């Protein structure tokens, strides 16, 4: 896929979840918890919510790795489907 | 919605309120309740542990009404609208009355006038005698003593008898309903209505039964709601275009109609009531109705005024429309187009 | 011996709090993957989002919890439930029981008798 | 598995018999495979039942043996006088295994010690005789009265009005019934 | 308790202790042919842990609206084509709290309860939970009682089989001997409905003895029907013993260990099936049995046919158990002599003080058991039953749990099943013999 | 019935009485009367008959029904005694409280055993008196 | 007109006049309850329109073929008189060759279902102590 392709669809989805505390701190580098503001739960959703968006299964191992949007691109990248 | 109702004669009733086994207190009379809405005033009055007097014709039709309501509860008498001695056995117990009594299609021992004008005569004459405090009368939308459709005029005249004897009368008049058992999107899923006289673009705001239910159990609450009068309809406007629209999105069919001019179809619909025992769905009036277009007709209470907010029709599709998806689509998930 | 079903995990304890940690975001995890199943099967006219609401409530009424032992029984129970909703061995009764669709005041409570 | 101590004598099976030490004939193992020879025997032992007396009786019009002991409907006694046995001890409202017995006493006009109440719920009793079993003044009685299926279940919740009712009616067997089966009490 | 909270030394498993095999005499990597390939993940290409969550072998709901449910088994099957890869019973359908029921009941209040576990042995229940109690009381029943008792449990043993064996024959298809059987037992329910006044749920066997006498005429007309039973036994055995559908239907079938079953909690016919001679009234003789001579069937195959074969010599056994019962009828009272216990004679609660006040504390408070607890068991008609119960010294029981032979048996399901075609499991249902009222109680 | 039988009681009982009972009770039956209940109904006994079927009621009323059988006929038709109520000295104990008619199973009409409260309520209000101001 | 034509319209008519008797004269309520599968009480997984396994289908491919057999032997069975003996070993010759084949089904075990649900070879020798 592309890089840009799969990034951009996730900034849609992260601005389009409820509570994010606010749409523009959302980067390349941002962290869930740390910027975007959300807690355990919330972040398990995002990781859910972004395997969803891109037709993929993310194993627990490497579900658990994905805390910013930096690592599920490179993830998104390394796992050959969407 | 306390604990004490005052009712119109002025009766206290303390009342213990949860579950079958307790003390609603109330005693009703629902005329017409083995039919599609009465089902729903039926379950809401007897699980709330309320004696439910209910007039029956056919005794094995009125089965399902029993599982409603604990022991003693659901009370059946078997009658006859040309029965006045039976009308009157019925509501001479009651606190309230309902009036569901109706029918679509003119039968070879009633008309149209005759199971309305006639019919509300002896109930509500019946109510007047024996003194009872409330009386919830339903009569059709578009209800006009002045209409010419043989439906919204005859009930119209009714509407106009019930206040001239029982003066307290809560006229309620409900839109087009659909639910479970409906007559509104089972026909539309179904594969004999295919005869039509417009091209299915009459409009109405059709509610939901099981908020009319509702609304008719708030109404014995509510005293204040004596005398008045209620148009009870939905949240939009639509055709049945629009509707069957929404059931071939849902059971994924597509279904078909033939329409035929109204000068030809009508004189037909008239001799398929006259020559079958049951119910076609088509008569010159019917026919007649699916040319009219519903007006809500104002200085008339709504939902609001019970302080409910009915939901649309396109919610209700897929969970009363599931059981007419053909295998392939049956797994899917709801429309929500 | 017999075979074990579908789902069915073998009962253990937790080795420390970040085992339990691990566990529960897996069970979280688990739970809001099968939504979308889950209405298909039990014909669930909501939509999904409200599923996973209340998997997200069920599981914060346990947040504040400060002791292995009683997590390890709430990790248990939700296994049990899990295996037991995605076997369908529990029906659509089951399934809405569990979908609710108190007074607010003292005074509103005193008037319409205690509640 | 086997006791402990010495192992049963001759315990251990003989060891197995080859194709060709089973002792029949060819013949008659070829003729009974080919012959279906056991199953005829069967479709012969259905024939003779064929023609033997069916056990059935023609109900209602025969009836199936009942004993005194029977345990049917209750009904409630009355004396040689008419008075009510019944003098509100409660014992049998304690014993009961399935609650299915209220009564409510009080002293009646004349100062005796009556019921006011006397509900047995039938559709909560087991029938087990309990009742009867412990009444000091043999009021509570089972009638040998099987036959009471009713329409709804408000006709199964008996009051002291349907009970002594059945009393009245049932009498000759409850004291027939109680002569009988007296001495075994 | 306290330390739990957080982490501490994690409780020892029976996997902690699990020990290699050895090398050297090992020989096989599978010496039950139970587990010989007939299960799950015998086909397919990866487990159902990681990526075979997603699909599911053919799941049919055997019951519990179904014939061979024989009532409110709920037995879900996995199917590859027709072969059983595993089978989940589910049960529960029929438990209705009769073991916290008995908790607020007196000791004779919960007896009735008893009738309703394996509710075709009734006597036989009543039986293990009036031994239980009898032995927290600390008496001794009189000997008219305990001949009773067991001769009512020999005529509940051929009244169980009947129901049992024919059901069974019936669920692999033959009809006829179902017919015939039943007016056997319709024979047969008539001397309880004259001893007790019911046809199913006497109530008659209690702690103390039996609640009444046996009427004049019972013994002769138990006798009479004793002179024709055999010739029933052998009509029965004339259509399926030598029958060859009978046989390749059932032998080969339901295939249990000797060492195997007793690891399963098997017991009676399932577990004398595969080999083992045990029998609880020979075992720790109960009531009479010590005092009659009586045989055990046991097979060799451990299969549905040996199961099938060592029923049908019980009904020979309880029928010349029965005989002797009859010749050796003591007389005597068929109560234990004490007021304190058992209720007095009408005659004497309407005649006498101590009998009238006996009477009235028996039937309201109950009689006070010593407090204690026991674990009491006989050879019911489907194998052992049990009862646990816990006495507080009060006159309720704190405790009353009852051990069903049939829970422990349909847990051995998959274990024997897997692996067979969908008409075996109906045979092995039959062949293990359940009654639902025990199974979830 | 087998052909010996069902000849021989036609013989004794005639054409159409042999047609009535395959309107009834659809078998052949001769034997001799031992009473009448108090709602007609005629009871027979023939103990040359099989098991259980030496005693048999012709039900009076057409629309048959199992509770139409007098109490003390109730226990001889169920073998429950020997001796009929002719012949039974408790049929004989005047009460005067007793049903005079006959009264069946009333389910199914309208005649419906109706359960009630025989007891008055538990506890009473005060009866408002509002003294003058 | 034949017997056989008129035979064909009246098992047919009395098809369709049962059939519509009940189309007309019996009451249809249907709802969702009432049109499901049965499964016993309980609702399952829908999985009847999935591939399923027949272990039996070895037996369809023999049957196709042996009925192409049967069927090519029913004209010499209304031939014989002119077959005679020349025409009698063609015949012969023809179930022969049919039956060695199916004497390879046999063999192999072609025609069996496998189901159901071998002893010790180790034995230890005793040289007591070094
Ligand atoms: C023979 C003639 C049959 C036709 C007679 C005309 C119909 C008149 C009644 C119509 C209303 C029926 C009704 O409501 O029934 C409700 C119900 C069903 O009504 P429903 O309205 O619920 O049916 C729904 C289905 N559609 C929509 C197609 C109508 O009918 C019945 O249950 C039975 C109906 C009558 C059938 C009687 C038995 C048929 C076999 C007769 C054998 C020959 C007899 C010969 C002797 C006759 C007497 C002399
Ligand atoms: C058989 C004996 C004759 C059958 C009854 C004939 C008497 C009769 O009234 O037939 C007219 C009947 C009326 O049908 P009706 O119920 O009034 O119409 C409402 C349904 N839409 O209409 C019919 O023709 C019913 C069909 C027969
Ligand atoms: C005429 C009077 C009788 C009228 C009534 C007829 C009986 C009606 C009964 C109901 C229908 C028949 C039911 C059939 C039941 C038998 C059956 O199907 O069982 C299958 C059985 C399995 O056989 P298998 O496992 O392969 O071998 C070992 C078996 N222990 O297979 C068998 O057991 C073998 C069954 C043999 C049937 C073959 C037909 C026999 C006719 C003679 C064949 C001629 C060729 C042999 C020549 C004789 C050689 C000596
Ligand atoms: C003497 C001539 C031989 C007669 C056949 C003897 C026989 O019944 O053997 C059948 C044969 C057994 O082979 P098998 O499976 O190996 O036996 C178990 C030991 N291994 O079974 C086989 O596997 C051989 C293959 C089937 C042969 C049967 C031929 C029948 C074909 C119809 C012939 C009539 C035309
Ligand atoms: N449903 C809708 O779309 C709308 C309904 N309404 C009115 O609402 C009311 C309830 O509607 P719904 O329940 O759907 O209607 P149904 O037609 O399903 O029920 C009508 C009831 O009236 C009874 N009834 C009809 N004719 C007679 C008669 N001659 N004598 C005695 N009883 C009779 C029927 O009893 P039985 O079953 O025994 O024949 C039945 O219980 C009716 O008055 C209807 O006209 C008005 C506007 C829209
Ligand atoms: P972050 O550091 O914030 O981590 C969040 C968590 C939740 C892990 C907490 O910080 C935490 O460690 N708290 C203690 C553990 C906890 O919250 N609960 C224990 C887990 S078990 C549990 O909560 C079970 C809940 C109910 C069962 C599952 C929910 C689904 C029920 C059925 C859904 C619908 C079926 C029809
Ligand atoms: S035990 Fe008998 S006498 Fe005593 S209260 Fe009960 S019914 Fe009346
Ligand atoms: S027989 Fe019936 S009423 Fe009497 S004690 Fe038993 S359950 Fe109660």
């Amino acid at each position: 896929l592309q890089k840009v392709e799969v990034y951009e669809r996730i900034k849609s989805l992260l601005a389009g979840f409820d509570k994010v505390n606010d749409p523009n701190n959302i980067t390349e580098t941002a962290h869930f918890a740390n910027d975007l503001g959300l807690d355990s739960l919330d972040t398990v959703e995002v990781v859910m919510a972004i395997e969803e968006e891109f037709s993929i299964e993310i194993p627990d191992k490497d579900a658990d790795q994905i805390h910013s949007v930096d690592k599920a691109i490179e993830y998104i990248l390394r796992q050959p489907d969407a | 919605i306390s604990d004490i109702h005052i009712t119109r004669t002025g009766k206290p009733l303390i009342r213990i309120q949860g579950g079958r086994s307790s003390l609603g207190e109330h005693t009703a009379t629902v005329f017409g309740a083995t039919g599609q809405l009465g089902r729903y005033i039926v379950n809401r009055l007897a699980r709330q542990g309320c004696t439910v007097i209910v007039p029956y014709r056919e005794e094995m039709a009125k089965r399902h009404l029993k599982v409603s309501g604990d022991l003693g509860r659901v009370i059946f008498m078997e009658f006859d609208l040309r029965n006045t001695q039976s009308i009157e056995e019925s509501v001479r117990h009651s606190d309230v009355v309902y009036n569901l009594i109706g029918r679509d299609y003119p039968t070879k021992n009633f008309s149209l006038a005759d199971v309305h004008i006639e019919g509300t005569e002896r109930i509500v004459e019946a109510v007047a005698k024996y003194d009872v405090d409330r009386f919830i009368q339903v009569s059709t939308y578009n209800a006009n003593p002045d209409s010419t459709c043989e439906f919204f005029r005859t009930k119209g005249i009714a509407e106009k008898v019930a206040r001239h004897v029982f003066p307290e009368t809560t006229i309620v008049r409900p839109a087009p309903m659909f639910g479970f058992e409906d007559r509104l999107l089972l026909k539309l899923a179904s594969v004999t209505n295919l005869f039509t006289s417009n091209h299915m673009r009459e409009k109405f705001w059709p509610v939901h039964v099981n908020e009319v239910g509702e609304a008719l159990e708030r109404m014995l609450y509510d005293d204040s709601t004596a005398g008045q009068t209620f148009e009870l309809y939905g949240p939009r406007q639509y055709s049945m275009a629009q509707i069957a629209e929404l059931v071939d999105r849902e059971i994924y069919k597509k279904r078909r109609h033939i329409n035929l001019p109204k000068p030809i179809l009508q004189p037909l619909a008239e001799l398929i009531n006259r020559v079958l025992w049951w119910d076609t769905g088509l008569s010159r009036d019917q026919v007649e109705r699916e040319f009219h277009d519903q007006v809500i007709d104002p200085t008339a209470k709504t939902f609001k005024d019970l302080g409910m907010e009915p939901t649309d029709i396109s919610k209700w599709t897929y969970h009363y429309l599931l059981p007419y998806r053909p295998s392939t689509y049956y797994d899917l998930p709801p429309s929500t187009e | 011996a017999v075979q074990p079903t579908k789902f069915a995990v073998t009962v253990r304890q937790s080795r420390n709090w970040a085992d339990a940690k691990q566990r529960v975001i897996a069970a979280y995890r688990a739970w809001i993957r099968a939504a979308p199943e889950i209405q298909t099967m039990y014909s669930i006219p909501f939509p999904v989002s409200h599923i996973r609401t209340r998997i997200r409530q069920e599981f914060e009424r346990h947040r504040y919890v400060n002791k292995l032992n009683v997590v390890d029984v709430l990790l248990q129970q939700s296994n049990a439930d899990f295996q037991e909703t995605m076997n369908f061995w529990r029906q659509q009764s089951h399934v809405m029981a569990f979908f609710k669709e108190l007074p607010s005041n003292f005074i509103t409570g005193f008037l319409e008798g205690r509640n | 598995a086997t006791p402990a101590g010495p192992p049963p004598k001759n315990f251990r099976l003989p060891p197995p018999k080859n194709w060709d030490e089973e002792s029949e004939s060819t013949i008659d193992k070829v003729g009974k495979y080919f012959l279906m020879t056991e199953m005829l025997r069967g479709m012969y032992v259905l024939l003779e039942q064929f023609f033997r007396p069916p056990y059935t009786i023609y109900y209602p019009f025969e009836k199936g043996p009942i004993s005194p002991r029977f345990r049917g409907e209750h009904a409630l006694r009355r004396y040689p006088s008419g008075e009510e046995r019944c003098i509100a001890c409660k014992l049998c409202e304690a014993v009961c295994p399935a609650q299915a017995i209220t009564i409510e006493a009080e002293e009646r006009a004349d100062g005796s010690r009556r019921t006011t109440r006397y509900d047995i719920d039938m559709t909560k009793c087991i029938y087990c005789g309990f009742c009867q079993e412990s009444c000091p003044v043999d009021a509570i009685v089972e009638s040998p009265n099987a036959e009471y299926a009713t329409e709804t279940r408000e006709e199964l919740l008996y009051n002291k009005e349907k009970l002594l009712a059945n009393g009245d009616k049932w009498e000759p067997e409850l004291a027939a019934a109680i002569r009988a089966d007296a001495p075994y009490r | 308790p306290q330390d739990g909270f957080q982490g501490t030394r994690l409780i020892p498993t029976g996997a902690d202790f699990q020990s290699p095999p050895d090398p050297f005499i090992d020989e096989g990597a599978r010496d039950n042919a139970a587990n010989y390939g007939v299960q799950k993940s015998r086909s397919g290409v990866d487990e159902d842990s990681v990526e075979g969550r997603k699909v599911r072998h053919y799941t049919v709901n055997f019951g519990p609206q179904h014939p061979a449910a024989h009532g409110v088994l709920r037995l879900i099957l996995e199917l590859n084509g027709e072969e059983i890869v595993r089978a989940d019973p589910h049960v529960g359908l029929l438990h209705r709290g009769t073991e916290k029921l008995c908790e607020y009941k007196t000791y004779m209040q919960a007896l009735p309860y008893f009738d309703r576990l394996d509710y075709v042995s009734m006597m036989t229940n009543e039986q293990v939970f009036s031994l239980a109690v009898e032995k927290l009381l600390n008496i001794e029943i009189p000997p008219r009682a305990k001949f009773i008792r067991t001769m009512f449990g020999e005529i509940t043993r051929i009244l169980n089989h009947l129901m049992s064996v024919l059901s069974h024959a019936m669920d692999v298809g033959a009809l006829t001997p179902f017919l015939w059987g039943f007016e056997e037992r319709e024979k047969l329910m008539e001397f309880y409905e004259r001893v007790s006044g019911a046809r199913l749920h006497a109530a008659y066997v209690r702690p103390g003895g039996v609640h009444q006498d046996i009427p004049v005429g019972l013994l002769d007309d138990i006798y009479q029907w004793a002179t024709q039973f055999g010739d029933r036994i052998d009509e029965t055995e004339e259509m399926l013993t030598d029958n060859r559908i009978w046989i390749n239907r059932l032998k080969g079938v339901g295939v249990v260990s000797a060492a195997d079953a007793l690891n399963l909690s098997f017991t009676g016919v399932m577990l004398r099936g595969s080999g083992v001679p045990w029998d609880v009234r020979k075992s720790s003789p109960y009531d009479a049995y010590d005092q009659v001579e009586f045989d055990v069937p046991v097979g060799i195959n451990g299969d549905c046919y040996d199961r099938y074969l060592c029923r049908m010599e019980e009904f020979r056994q309880s029928l010349r158990i029965i005989h002797q019962c009859l010749n050796k009828m003591p007389a005597g009272p068929v109560r234990y002599e004490d007021y304190k216990i058992t209720p007095p004679p009408r005659a004497a609660m309407k005649e006498n003080m101590e009998a009238l006040i006996h009477h009235f504390l028996l039937f309201t408070k109950g009689y006070a058991v010593p407090p204690g607890d026991t674990y009491t068991a006989i050879e019911a008609p489907k194998g052992e039953m049990g009862v646990y119960v816990v006495s507080d010294g009060s006159e309720r029981p704190y405790r009353v749990h009852i051990r069903a032979p049939g829970f422990a048996h349909l847990s051995g399901f998959d274990h024997i099943t897997r692996g067979h075609l969908l008409a075996d499991a109906v045979a092995v249902i039959g062949t293990m013999d359940l009654v639902f009222g025990e199974v979830d109680r | 019935s087998y052909p010996t039988r069902t000849l021989a009681n036609l013989r004794k009982i005639g054409l159409k009485e042999y047609f009535r009972q395959l309107l009834y009770i659809g078998d052949t039956k001769y034997g001799e009367l031992v009473g009448v209940d108090k709602f007609g109904n005629k009871f027979y006994e023939n103990k040359e008959e099989l098991p259980l079927r030496t005693r048999w009621v012709d039900y009076a009323k057409h629309d048959y029904d199992a509770a139409h059988i007098e109490p003390m006929w109730h226990a001889w038709i169920s073998y429950q005694v020997d001796t009929p109520p002719t012949r039974e000295p408790l049929t004989q104990i005047e009460r005067p409280w007793a049903p005079k008619e006959h009264v069946p199973n009333r389910s199914f009409t309208r005649g419906a055993y109706k359960p009630y409260n025989t007891t008055q309520p538990k506890i009473q209000s005060w009866e408002p008196k509002a003294a003058p101001r | 007109m034949s017997a056989m034509s008129i035979y064909i319209i009246f098992v047919s008519i009395i098809a369709i006049l049962f059939l519509a008797i009940d189309l007309i004269f019996a009451p249809h309520n249907p709802y969702k309850e009432k049109l499901s599968a049965f499964e016993c009480g309980f609702h399952s997984f829908s999985q009847s329109r999935s591939p399923f396994n027949i272990s039996f289908f070895i037996y369809g491919l023999v049957f196709l073929l042996l009925d192409l057999e049967i069927l090519l032997l029913y004209p010499f069975a209304v031939s014989e008189y002119v077959n005679s003996a020349y025409g009698l070993a063609a015949a012969l010759i023809f179930i022969g060759i049919i039956t060695i084949g199916f004497v390879y089904e046999l063999g192999h075990d072609a025609l069996k279902v496998h189901s159901r649900q071998l002893k010790s070879s180790v034995v230890i020798s005793y040289l007591g102590n070094i």
